[PDB]
């Protein structure tokens, strides 16, 4: 799954949104046709879900993000490249998407992501 | 049948979406099996793939994939269109292909829980698309059968759902 998904995402207990935590185990470089994100769910909090994102992957060095790039994004939405390829120039192949409210989890495998057979973390 | 294979009903829908021209879009392959109808989307959109069936998935064409059960997983604010070619058939709950009652229980359950902004959903005759159009007038949607289409077995129904 390629990050941009946690735009699209969301815990099927919970009635309302709540924010689903990246765990990653592993992680490859996909090479960056249309890709359209929900940039609204990646500016809210001052860039909250890709402050999320770039500490579950940070031993991931295949692509990054800065401070900056964060920051610069919450200002200026529409200079995306930035953005663009770390949301869809990543693919988490094994790991796991939990939610923060009711702790549910959905596994991440062979990057498909799991939301039928779930965990119970809390 | 391991997974849900390309027929001359997936071809319909694939015809009449390629007529509309969905561009730009933010768009959920509902029940996508092995991605057929992906492969056509992706090239102008970006798309969400799902089906309940992990076999299809992981023999996927390729794409974005969830295995899911409908849309309970999927925030709908942020998808543009949904596209699904569901389980269809009448007096069987096979998994892949069970509609049970007449051959619309799926159909009925994405049918009430549908939110987003536009839709394109297939049906059979045997299925009563004037029910299915009915039940989608009641959840916002104004409908019009965007194709009608006889293939070997039975008569296949596009339904195109928009809200105001
Ligand atoms: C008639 S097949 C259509 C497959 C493909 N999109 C096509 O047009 O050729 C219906 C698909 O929905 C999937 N399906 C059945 N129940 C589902 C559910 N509850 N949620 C998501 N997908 C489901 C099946 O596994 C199957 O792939
Ligand atoms: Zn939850």
């Amino acid at each position: 799954m390629k990050p941009f998904l946690l735009g699209l995402l969301k815990c099927k207990r919970c009635s309302f949104m709540t924010k689903l935590i990246l765990e990653c185990e592993k992680a490859e470089s996909n090479d960056v046709d249309v890709k359209i994100f929900n940039k609204h769910m990646f500016t809210e909090n001052g860039g909250e879900r890709l402050k999320s994102l770039v500490n579950s992957l940070r031993d991931f060095h295949g692509r990054e993000l800065s401070e900056q790039d964060i920051s610069s994004f919450v200002e200026n939405p529409g200079d995306d490249e930035k953005i663009k390829e770390f949301l869809f120039g990543i693919d988490v192949v094994e790991g796991s998407l939990r939610c923060d409210m009711c702790g549910l989890i959905y596994p991440i495998k062979g990057s498909i992501v799991e939301t039928v057979d779930t965990v119970e973390s809390k | 049948m391991d997974w849900y294979e390309p027929g001359e009903d997936t071809y319909t829908l694939m015809d009449a979406l390629e007529r509309e021209g969905l561009e730009m879009k933010i768009v959920l392959d509902l029940g996508t099996s092995t991605g057929v109808i992906t492969e056509q989307l992706r090239k102008r959109n970006t798309v969400v793939s799902t089906d309940l069936n992990i076999r299809a998935l992981e023999s996927h064409r390729g794409g974005n994939l969830v295995r899911a059960d409908l849309l309970c997983s999927i925030n709908q604010e942020s998808v543009d269109v949904v596209v699904f070619n569901p389980p269809y058939v009448p007096d069987t709950d096979d998994p892949i292909i069970g509609g049970g009652y007449l051959g619309r229980e799926v159909i009925d359950r994405f049918v009430d829980a549908v939110t987003v902004g536009m839709l394109y959903l297939l049906v059979i005759e045997a299925n009563r698309p004037k029910e299915v159009l009915a039940r989608l007038e009641e959840r916002g949607y104004g409908t019009r059968i965007l194709k009608v289409r006889k293939i070997l077995g039975e008569t296949v129904y596009i339904i195109k759902g928009e809200k105001s």
